[PDB]
């Protein structure tokens, strides 16, 4: 499917711009940033020890994210797990016409449901890269990779 | 047909090991995607969708994204962690009502299973600090207006089942 990432994150941000008055998008930007990266961080550790039924402290969590935060010059918080980009997107009139469209002639409440969080997770991701250049996913996925094996 | 379900509340109250635990119905992972599970509630299936926000306790700027169309919010809080209870009435529910006037929400006690604790009541004991009771507990459920307030447990599971068909309940409107 295809779907204009412009529109969506212009949509995005006026929806940012109602908090305040001065339309602001300042610090929300600041704060996704920390977040959807943290969150692709712990992702990526999540993904790890999943396969590895391995279980890494909280400390050595705390070295990981260091690491990635020295490695990447950006504030993180180990905490990070939810973007508000995936949540707007989950209320968007536009994004979800092309749930739908892209549901076709599945409508099981479930199968829906899961065809929308999985578009949610490659829309977002696809919003943070184009205005978030601070690092790619795939760089940050890597970088946390190598910290895990240096680290972990 | 799908119930939006959205848990708010502070860190450490336990929000993502509650989904994760209801859900479990394998590895504990530390971001809980969007979940969707089929309930029966009076010969009815309905479809409950459950959102985490957990990670944006003070991430004021990311919060309100997560609220519109809510259905319903289950406004956790400890009944270990006096200062969860505390910041309820404090920033949760002036901060649902807000963004959701018309949103029901259940008020939600976490983490009862420390309740029966030394430890706990003893490192708790410290700050001249108590857990919390169910008493005054509602007491502040009526006082911000919630649908009821119900408690469980992650992990003893008990009442958790229960939380989520009062959520469904409460949605129903």
């Amino acid at each position: 499917f295809v779907i204009n990432h412009g529109k969506l994150t212009n949509q995005l941000l006026q929806a940012v711009a109602k908090q305040t008055r001065n339309g602001d998008t300042q610090q929300w930007f600041q704060q996704e940033q920390t977040t959807y990266i943290s969150r692709t961080v712990n992702r990526t550790l999540d993904d790890y020890c999943r396969s590895n039924n391995s279980v890494i402290s909280k400390e050595t969590k705390g070295h990981i994210f260091r690491a990635v935060e020295n490695a990447l010059q950006q504030p993180l918080d180990m905490n990070g797990a939810q973007s508000s980009i995936g949540h707007f997107l989950q209320s968007n009139k536009y994004f979800n016409q092309k749930v739908d469209e892209q549901c076709g002639k599945r409508v099981d409440p479930i199968t829906r449901f899961n065809t929308q969080t999985k578009m949610i997770e490659q829309v977002s991701q696809e919003i943070f890269e184009r205005n978030f250049s601070g690092f790619k996913v795939s760089e940050i996925k890597a970088i946390t990779q190598n910290a895990i094996l240096e680290h972990v | 047909q799908t119930i939006k379900c959205v848990v708010v509340g502070d860190g450490a109250v336990g929000k993502t090991c509650l989904l994760i635990s209801y859900t479990t119905n394998e590895y504990v992972p530390t971001v809980f995607d969007n979940y969707a599970v089929t309930v029966m509630i009076g010969g009815e299936p309905y479809t409950l969708g459950l959102f985490d926000t957990a990670g944006q306790e003070d991430y004021d700027r990311l919060r309100p994204l997560s609220y519109p169309q809510t259905d319903v919010f289950l406004v956790c809080f400890s009944v270990v962690s006096p200062s969860s209870f505390e910041n309820v009435k404090e920033k949760w529910v002036p901060e649902i009502t807000h963004h959701c006037p018309k949103t029901p929400f259940l008020l939600v006690g976490t983490q009862i299973d420390l309740r029966d604790d030394p430890s706990t009541i003893e490192k708790l004991a410290k700050n001249k600090q108590k857990p919390i009771t169910p008493e005054t507990a509602e007491k502040l459920a009526r006082d911000l207006k919630a649908v009821k307030y119900v408690e469980c447990s992650a992990l003893t599971q008990k009442g958790l089942k229960n939380v989520f068909d009062e959520a469904i309940l409460a949605a129903l409107e």
